[PDB]
Order: structure tokens, then C-alpha cells, then sequence
């Protein structure tokens, strides 16, 4: 309701900049997580795309970029960056990119909080840089530019021993 | 054009394969299942059928393979394998997941109707399991469904260049792989957890079948002591167990099929005039050999060709000869069969 | 000193004890002069299967020149308290305690081995002190000779003043013997 | 939450797309009926409980119990409807495959 | 102190003891005197390497100089009980009952060294007490005797009645005189 | 390389055949296609074994693989170690009948001899790969 | 670098010896090519597979 | 964090405030911090 909102008045004629909420779902395993993310899709009037954080990788590497998730988006979006910038995202198993207690910080983990330190942005605001082309368009070098500072991101995951942490 | 009922597609699949009759029952009526569906798009109302995976626990050298490549055979599809042990996460020089998605493409002539309907084999899937666990997260989505993007090449330049997409809801996952343990695992479940005493129960006595009625009984956690997760498990409602080959299976699976070793050697001779037979004391001898080297019907191959390479070098340079009957001494090189013309 | 091996599965490999490993299969070796530590320790062996699988069988291999009988005692009534059955086997050697604590075992699970030797005597003790004291003490052990030699008679199913005269002194008795005094079910010579 | 028995059921009858209303088309499409007995629904519940497969395991529980049933069903005719029951569930008895 | 060493295997390396390791391999080393403790520890793992190959040979090196009677009947009836052929190699001294657990292997497969020492005499025994006791116990060895003479008898094919002579007394035998008595079947000096 | 790649395709090798048969399918239905360099690419590479399917199968006018022989020289680098890991066998650390010969060799050309479709698979080969030879020369 | 990178191609080795035999077919045929630094391609990479050793 | 709170506590209230009518001011207090009390609506 409050994203739909924000579409209906994004020309932002007052002064203030309204913000977005970012959701994170938290449930058991087999509760339900991704299937309410597939359910509100029937329902939706903007582009909406899933992904998955276990293929996510830092930036120069042979994994996936937090880039992709916006490529996914115009795929749904016909290509069309304004209405790529008034949609909603699904990031399911976020909990597998949780630090494996390496408080030390010993190594780099590019599977880890490596691809959490590299979202920061993401979900707050920042000119992303879409990968070259994954549709009509033939040229790679244009890089599309698109902003996410009006684009909600939920994040679900299953947490497997958060409760323990909790008691 | 009405596909044909399960009855027929088990009468089929007994032609070349025999025993697994429970098996052959569960993938006849899950892939009717699984394609009834595709056929009919609609359902007259707003339900979306879902999708139910086949997982085949087996023995090694039981033939999963076969099932799944003669299932794929009998009807007009594409078919597709893979074999978890070469996959890996992202970020490691392991294979990417993805990969499995373009042979299913290549199998298709560039086609996605025809891929939609396709049945991917994959194995080994044991040996990946907890203590990896990353890999077997991957592939708990692509089974349930994901739009995944694939390179549009190899099909001579593919009209479609924006990262063609391919729905993996309708595609039947036959994940099948040899799990080393699980009988184990399940005698200490179902029956008295003694396996080491004056009392427990050691399996000596070629007791070949008990296996396969063991699997019978698996169940989901059975599987989690496996290694397992949960979430996987669950993916997979569909479960078929195949027996292990058997002394009599071996010198009978080469008998009754239409493409059998020995039947083969019986049309090429043929064609020159001459007859040829295979005792069945020969065929009992053969048997004993593949059980010494545990190479299933793989090593049957090389077994029959190799006692019948040196005749096959001198039937063509004689005369007069119209019927071969191969002895039990034939094989193990010791004899050759007798011409009797 | 003690060897150790490892058991192969799916999740990976596990290095377990020559003991321990066998106590995984519901297996407990009674080895040595029975004492206070020995005993009170195979009884938390008895109890944690009874933990893991109240229903599946628990073997009790059996080897002792015997013990205290307050100590033995304890195992006795661990066995017939929880649901699980207990087998019993007799090998080398069965004094009084082990004799006793084998035909404690489940009916129709008794077995023992052909070369082995089983003995059955009264139950000992002593006192040194004054003579109410010393009577206080005997008393006390004729009840422990008649309780055991009942509990003794009704899983052999003899009768209890035959007994009496058996273990009045030292009696040796083999495996076939000991069938026909009750004291076990089947010998175990070879595998099927 | 973790979900509970009382909700398996109601996610095996309720939800547009439950397995009852899945199987139940599956079934519409030879031109035969298929109902489920609630009584069947509670024990289904409780083996999914007692085997720790969640919502998943539902599917696998029902496949077991109507294998055999459709492995001749499109080969047979003149029969109208089935009649799931909790007995089917425990293994003890067949599907009544009703005549008309 | 025992060493460790290190087995390369498909998942990595694997730490063993050099006992451990040898377990492996189905071989069990049987070192010093013959007592509950040892030969409970030897069952333990005779059986463990029947449940892993029921039908691959074991290894069963003996060393010792002797030890207690019901031990040793303990270890011959596992040898005939369990399915798989156990070997039986005499390096160093043996005594009767080091001797009669080196006969008790299977028939063919029972090595010797040439420098191997290997005694054989009848049991030993005592009893302090009342002379009904004594005439008991006098009694029980003197079974026991005939019951591993006759045993003894089976395995060498030596009749009963030369056992009885040649076992009066200590009889000292080499690896040559062994085959001739029918203790062992072969003697090992170089590989192959 | 790659059916999608630009360096020499499996097409290609058709048409180099096509010219030596003068256009005449007959000719080229039968003749012998001996297959060289197979030794290099060999699964330590991976993506040619995948790019290989194809061909072995048999996926201008277009000459279907009806009998054109396949062959393949010195593909596999140590099969004769992957041989013994299915083929020897006995005992490791122990007295007479147990095997002593783990630094000794016998012969290296009786191993090739011997090998076993099992033993292929065991290397990195595919199903298909050798599920289409169904014969073996060894040399 | 392999033939269709960016990278210069081993055809051109011919062309610098062109330029040495003055575009004579015969003289430049008989020629010699030393190849310097010939021990900096042997590959060192762990069977990748994703990319090429374009060197 | 502040986010959280704000949304935390004006997530029931956004639930139910459309469907409502006859609703033109809303004062939250403390208490609705805490959840022992709800956020009143002053209708007309
Ligand atoms: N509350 C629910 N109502 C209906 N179906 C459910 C519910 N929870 C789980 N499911 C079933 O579980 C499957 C999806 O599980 P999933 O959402 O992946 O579990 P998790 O979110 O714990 O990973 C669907 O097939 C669906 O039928
Ligand atoms: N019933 C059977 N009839 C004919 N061949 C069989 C049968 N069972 C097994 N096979 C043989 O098994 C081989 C395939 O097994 P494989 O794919 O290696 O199984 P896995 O990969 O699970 O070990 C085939 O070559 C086939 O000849
Ligand atoms: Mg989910």
C-alpha cells in the first residue's frame, strides 16, 4: 500500500523525500517464505522478479553480481528503467550469506559478507551500473544507469539456529 | 494423438528391461502424471498444477540410467543427464549449474516446447552431502522452478538474443545416484540394531534381494541420517527403489530383450548364412564372471565379444559352415565351438 | 593401548573406540572382578539404549571369575526394570555373579558358547566384631543365599530346594549341562 | 509460525492451490470424481509431523497412497467416482472405486 | 609409546594408531600373558572384522607365554563360530594356550617361523579348602584336560592317546616338528 | 570448439569429408572419420567433452551420421592407474599371501588390455562419450 | 594472443619477416623465426574451463 | 533503527486506517509505544 502510494505521488512536489521501508521475513523451513513472494506477483500491476543470494558473488569474480537483480527486473519491466524503478524485489535464502561466526574476519568471503557489503547501497540509493545487455538492446559498452533509491527489496530467510541465539 | 496408459508403458518398458516392477510402476504413472498435465494448459478452473519429481534410490549397476534413457526413447522428447559429483557453487572452478540448462537446450534443436517437455537425469547424488551442502542448495530451486538465463548460441546464431529463458516448472528431475550406507541405516530403524555380535545378522549369503526390499521401506528420515537436508527430501515426492541384479537376472536380462548381446550376434551371423546358438550353460558361466568383477551388465560387453573375437576372424574364411553352437569352455578360452556345418 | 577404528558413512569419517564402537550395536562387555565402578559404569551403558531405543534388544557378553554380590545385584534389577530384553552370553568363564546375571538375560536369548565353564556357589561374606553384631550379619546373608537361589530357580525353572543343594558348595557345570538345569536356552556353535 | 496439524489441513482443502483440489482436477480430466475423507486428512497430518517433511511431504504421502490406484484407473471404464478414507492412509485396505 | 602414522585415502588423510592401522587390515596382535582383559579386547575385535568383510581371511599373530585357561577357550569358540577363515601365525614363544589358539586356525592357513618357539603341556590349577571343594575342582581341570586334548587331537590328526603322552610334561617343539605333529600346515622363511 | 564458438566447429569436419566423398552421400555415409588430437581436451578440456556430445550422437545439404566410424587414439593420460583402483586388489600391511608388490610393476601394455567400460567413466568420460564405442582396440 | 582478441595475432610473425625479405615470397619462406620468451605461455591455470588462456 | 519503530508501531494502524471512514486526526502517545495501549482516532 505505502509503495503504491509512493508511485501514485513519486513527482514528490513537497519538499520532503519520502523514504522506503524494507521488509525481512523470517520464518521455519517449509513455512512459507517463498511462496507468498510467488503469490503476490498474481496480483501485482508493476514489475516483480525473484532471486536467490546462494549464486551471488563480490564484484570481479566468476560467481554472480548484486547487479543481476536489476537485469531480472527489466526483463519483467519491458526495459523500461522508470517503471524498473517503481518495482518490488524478492531476495530468497538471505541466510546463507551470514558470516560463519568469522568475527576475526580472517579471509575474504565473497559468498558471505562479501555480497552484503556490496547491497548496502542497494537498498538504501545509489546509480547502479546494470550489466551491459540482457534484452533488445545490442550494444554492451552503454551500462545502463538506474537509480534504486525508490525500489523496495525484501530479503526472506530461514535462519537455521537464530532461535537458539535468541533464548 | 492420446498418450498410451501406464499398462502399455510398463508392457513396453518390460521388453527391455526386466525385473524393477515396482519401479516401473512409479514411472509410468508419475511421467502420465507429469505430461497429462503439460498437455492440457488449462484446467477448467484457477488451480496450477504442480510438479512431482522422481527420485530413484538404487544399487550401482541396476540400470537407473536405462529407465530413464528407454522411458525417453519409447515416446518422442528430449532427454538430458548430468551427474552432481562435477557441479559446484559459485565462485569455485566447479561447473555452474547453469551448464546443465544448455545441453538440455542442444538436446532440443532450439526449442522450448520441445525442452518444456523434456526429462533430465541427474546423478551421483550422493557423496555431496553434509560435511557440499552449498551445491545441494542450488539445485533445491532449479527443481521447483526458476527463469534462468542461457546464452542464446550454439544453434547457429539464435534469432533470440536477450538471455532466452526457460521455465524448469514442467521438467521431470529424475534424480537418481547409489546410495553406499542407507541399507544400514534403515536395518537400524526397522529391525534390531545389532550389526556386530554373536546375534546380529552378517550378510554373507549373497542375499542379493534383501537390499532392494530394504530401499523399499526408505523413508524421509531415513534420508536426513544420509546427510540430506530436509528441504531437498521434500522436493522429491515421488521415491522408486530398484533391486539388485541377480545371478539369474544376468544370464536372462541378455535373453528375453529385443536388443540383447545375444541376439545381436545372432542377426549379424545371419546375414551370412550362418546360425548361431548359446547354451544356457554357457550363459550360467558369464553370470559367475560378472559378479567376480562387480562390473553389473557393463563388463558383459567385453566379455562375450572378447570369447567371440577370435571366431569372428575365421568364419568368414570358410565354407560350407551353417551353425555355431558356443559351449561353456568357449568363453573362458579354452575351447573354440564346434563347426558341425 | 587400546585400538581405535572408524566407521564409514555419507557425512563423513568418525574415529570410535574398540568398546565404544560395539555400544553403538547394543553390545556391553562385562570383563574383570565385578566391583563398584565396573558395575555402576555398565549400568549407564544399559540406560543410555534404553534412551536411544527402548525396543531394540541390548547383548550383554559376560566374563568374570565373579564378585561382589551387592554390586552384581544392581545390574539384575536394571535389566528386568527397563522394557528392553537383554541378552546374556557366557564366555570362558560364569562364577556365582556371572552365572547369576546370565540367566538374568531375556528367555529364549541365553546362549552360550560350547567351550565354556560355568560355576555356582552360595554367596560369601564376613564379619569381625561382637557377637549381636556378628549375628545381625549373618542373618542379613542367609536372606541375600535364599533371594538369590529363588530369583535363581524361577528363570531356570527348577525348583528351589534343588538349587539349594547345587549351590550349597562349588558346582561346575558346561554349556550342555547347563541347558538342562535352565540356567540358558541355546548354544551358539556356528552361524545358521 | 511453524505450521501445525490443524493447518496441514486446512492447506490440503482451503488454499486454490492444494493438493486435493490438484489431484482432485487431475482426476475431472478421465471424467472421474475424487473425494478425500476428512477423517484421511488428520492422519496424513500426523505422518507428515512424525516424518519432519512439512507441507513438502504432503504430496509424497498422498503419491503413496493413490499409486496404485491410478496405475489402472485410465485402463478401466464404468467407474464414476472414489472414495478415499483413512484406512487407504495406514495401508490396510484398497480405494472402493465406485460403478455407475 | 606407540607411533602414529598417517593413511592416504580418497577423502584425504586418516591418523591411526599402528595397532589401529594393522585393525585395518584384519590382523589382531596378540601380545603378551593370556588374561580376561586381552582376550574380551581380541573378541571385541574379531567380531568388528566380521561385520565389515564376513568373507575375507583375518590375521591373528601370536606372542605370549601363556596365560589363564578360560580366556583362551573364549577366542577358539569365536573362531569357529564366525564365518571367515582366521590365520594363525606363531612368532616368537608359545605356550599351550598360545598353541592351542595357533591349531584352532583354518585348516591351510596356519604359518610358522623357522626361529618360532612353540610349547604345549596340560593345564595348571589349585585348590585350598575342604576336600569335598578339592575333589570338585580336581574333577572340573581334569575335564578341561580331556576336553582340549580332544580338541588338540582334531586339529594336529594326531590320535587321542599320543596328546596324552606327549602333553604330560613341557614338549618343546621347532616350526619343522610342528608340521609333522600337524600344529601348523606351512613354514614362512622368504616372501614367495 | 563450441557449436557456438568461431574457431573450427563440428559442421566443419562434415564438410571437410563432404569434399573427399565429390558431394555424393553415399560416399560419405560409410567412410572411415578418424579423429585425431582427442588426448589434449580430455577432462582434466571440459567444455569441448560437453561440446563433444553432438557429434558423437551425430546431432548445403545436410549428411546424417548413419555409419561414419569414430575413433580415438591415446585419449585417456593415467588410465592405467584408474584400472588398478577396480582391478588389483588384496591386502595391504601383513605376513606371506598378502600382497607385497605396491612399488613393483609387472606390465603397463597388459592393464590397457584389460580395461573395463567401468574404469572410462572413473576417469571423467561421459556415458555417451563411450556409450558409442561399444568396441576397444588396445594397443 | 589467440586469433579474433584484441591482442596481436601469430600471423603477423610472417609480415614482420615480410618486411625483412622485402615482400619476397621465396626469400621470406626461407627465413628464421626466433621466439623469445617461449617459457611465459605454458599455462598454469587449474583447469578452469570458464574462460581461455588468451596467453 | 527509528524506521522500525515508527513502522512497528503504525503497522496495525496502517492495516485498518484505509478501510475505515468518517476518520480526520490521529495522536500517538507513549503508551502505543509500548503496545499496552492502541492509537486512538479522532473520527469526524
Ligand atoms: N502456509 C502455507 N499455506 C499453503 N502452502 C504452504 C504453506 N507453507 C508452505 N506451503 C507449501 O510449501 C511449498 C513452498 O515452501 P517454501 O515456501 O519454499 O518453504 P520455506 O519458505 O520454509 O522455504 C509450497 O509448495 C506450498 O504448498
Ligand atoms: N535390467 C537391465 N537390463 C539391461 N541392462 C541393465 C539392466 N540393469 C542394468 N543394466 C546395465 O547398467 C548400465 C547402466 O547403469 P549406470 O548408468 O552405470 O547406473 P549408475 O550410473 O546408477 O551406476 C547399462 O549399460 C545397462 O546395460
Ligand atoms: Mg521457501
Amino acid at each position: 500500500y505505502n509503495h503504491y502510494k509512493r508511485l501514485r505521488n513519486g513527482d514528490t512536489s513537497n519538499g520532503v523525500e519520502l523514504g522506503k521501508s524494507n521488509i525481512l521475513l523470517i520464518g521455519p523451513t517449509g513455512s512459507g517464505k517463498t511462496l507468498l513472494a510467488e503469490t503476490l506477483a498474481r496480483l501485482l500491476d508493476v514489475p516483480f522478479t525473484m532471486a536467490d543470494a546462494t549464486t551471488l558473488t563480490e564484484a570481479g569474480y566468476v560467481g554472480e553480481d548484486v547487479e543481476n537483480i536489476i537485469q531480472k527486473l527489466l526483463q519483467k519491466s519491458d526495459y523500461d528503467v522508470q517503471k524498473a524503478q517503481r518495482g518490488i524485489v524478492y531476495i530468497d535464502e538471505i541466510d546463507k550469506i551470514s558470516r560463519k561466526s568469522d568475527n576475526p574476519s580472517i579471509t575474504r568471503d565473497v559468498s558471505g559478507e562479501g555480497v552484503q557489503q556490496a547491497l548496502l547501497k542497494l537498498i538504501e540509493g545509489t546509480v547502479a551500473a546494470v550489466p551491459p545487455q540482457g534484452g533488445r538492446k545490442h550494444p554492451q559498452q552503454e551500462f545502463l544507469q538506474v537509480d534504486t533509491s525508490k525500489i523496495l527489496f525484501i530479503c526472506g530467510g530461514a535462519f537455521a539456529g537464530l532461535d537458539k541465539v535468541i533464548s | 494423438s492420446a498418450l498410451p496408459t501406464p499398462h502399455e508403458i510398463r508392457n513396453h518398458l518390460d521388453d527391455y528391461v526386466i525385473g524393477q516392477e515396482q519401479a516401473k510402476k512409479v514411472l509410468a504413472v508419475a511421467v502420465y502424471n507429469h505430461y497429462k498435465r503439460l498437455r492440457n494448459g488449462d484446467t477448467s478452473n484457477g488451480v496450477e498444477l504442480g510438479k512431482s519429481n522422481i527420485l530413484l534410490i538404487g544399487p550401482t549397476g541396476s540400470g537407473k540410467t536405462l529407465l530413464a534413457e528407454t522411458l525417453a526413447r519409447l515416446l518422442d522428447v528430449p532427454f538430458t543427464m548430468a551427474d552432481a559429483t562435477t557441479l559446484t557453487e559459485a565462485g569455485y572452478v566447479g561447473e555452474d549449474v547453469e551448464n546443465i540448462i544448455q545441453k538440455l537446450l542442444q538436446k532440443s534443436d532450439y526449442d522450448v516446447q520441445k525442452a518444456q517437455r523434456g526429462i533430465v537425469y541427474i546423478d551421483e547424488i550422493d557423496k555431496i552431502s553434509r560435511k557440499g551442502e552449498g551445491v545441494q542448495q542450488a539445485l533445491l530451486k532449479l527443481i521447483e522452478g526458476t527463469v534462468a538465463a542461457v546464452p542464446p548460441q550454439g544453434g547457429r546464431k539464435h534469432p533470440q538474443q536477450e538471455f532466452l529463458q526457460v521455465d524448469t516448472s514442467k521438467i521431470l528431475f529424475i534424480c537418481g545416484g547409489a546410495f553406499a550406507g542407507l541399507d544400514k541405516v534403515i536395518s537400524h530403524r526397522v529391525e534390531t540394531g545389532s550389526g556386530i555380535g554373536f546375534g546380529a545378522t552378517v550378510k554373507a549369503k549373497s542375499d542379493k534381494a534383501s537390499e532392494g526390499e530394504l530401499l523399499a521401506q526408505v523413508e524421509p528420515e531415513d534420508l536426513i541420517k544420509f546427510g540430506l537436508i530436509p528441504e531437498f527430501i521434500g522436493r522429491l515426492p515421488v521415491v522408486a527403489t530398484l533391486n539388485e541384479l541377480s545371478e539369474e537376472a544376468l544370464i536372462q536380462i541378455l535373453k528375453e530383450p529385443k536388443n540383447a548381446l545375444t541376439k545381436q550376434y545372432q542377426a549379424l551371423f545371419n546375414l551370412e548364412g550362418v546360425d548361431l546358438e548359446f547354451r544356457d550353460e554357457a550363459l550360467d558361466a558369464i553370470a559367475k564372471k560378472a559378479m567376480a568383477r562387480k562390473t553389473g551388465a557393463r563388463g558383459l560387453r567385453s566379455i562375450v565379444e572378447a570369447a567371440l573375437l577370435d571366431t569372428m576372424y575365421d568364419l568368414p574364411s570358410m565354407e560350407d559352415v551353417e551353425k555355431v553352437v558356443i559351449d561353456e569352455s568357449v568363453i573362458d578360452g579354452q575351447s573354440e565351438p564346434l563347426l558341425i556345418y | 593401548l587400546v585400538p581405535m577404528v572408524i566407521e564409514q558413512t555419507s557425512r563423513g569419517e568418525r574415529s570410535f573406540d574398540i568398546y565404544s564402537r560395539l555400544l553403538k550395536e547394543r553390545v556391553i562387555f562385562l570383563t574383570g572382578q565385578v566391583e563398584d565402578h565396573m558395575a555402576n559404569l555398565i549400568v549407564a551403558q544399559m540406560l543410555f539404549l534404553e534412551a536411544e531405543n527402548p525396543e531394540k534388544d541390548i547383548y550383554l557378553y559376560i566374563n568374570s571369575p565373579g564378585g561382589v554380590i551387592t554390586a552384581g545385584m544392581s545390574i539384575y534389577d536394571t535389566m528386568q526394570f527397563i522394557k528392553p530384553d537383554v541378552s546374556t552370553i557366557c564366555m570362558g568363564q560364569a562364577a556365582s555373579m556371572g552365572a547369576f546375571l546370565l540367566t538374568a538375560g531375556a528367555k529364549g536369548k541365553r546362549f552360550c558358547l560350547p567351550n565354556s565353564r560355568v560355576m555356582i556357589h552360595q554367596p560369601l561374606g564376613g564379619y569381625q566384631g561382637q557377637a549381636t553384631d556378628i549375628e545381625i550379619h549373618a542373618r542379613e546373608i542367609l536372606k541375600v543365599k535364599g533371594r538369590m537361589n529363588e530369583l535363581m530357580a524361577l528363570h531356570t525353572g527348577q525348583s528351589l530346594e534343588q538349587i539349594e543343594r547345587d549351590t550349597e558348595r562349588d558346582r561346575f557345570l558346561s554349556a550342555p549341562e547347563a541347558v538342562e538345569y535352565g540356567l540358558v536356552d541355546s548354544i551358539l556353535t556356528h552361524r545358521n | 509460525n511453524e505450521l501445525s496439524e490443524e493447518a496441514l489441513i486446512q492447506i490440503l482443502k482451503e488454499p486454490k492451490n492444494a493438493l486435493t483440489k490438484q489431484y482432485q482436477a487431475l482426476f475431472n480430466l478421465e471424467g472421474v470424481d475424487l473425494e478425500f475423507r476428512d477423517e484421511a486428512l488428520d492422519a496424513i497430518a500426523k505422518k507428515a509431523m512424525a516424518r519432519k517433511t512439512g507441507a513438502r511431504g504432503l504430496r509424497s504421502i498422498v503419491e503413496a497412497a493413490l499409486l496404485d490406484t491410478m496405475y489402472d484407473l485410465p485402463s478401466m471404464e464404468d467407474v464414476e467416482k472414489v472414495v478415499i478414507d483413512e484406512s487407504v492412509i495406514d495401508g490396510q485396505s484398497e480405494p472402493l472405486l465406485i460403478y455407475g
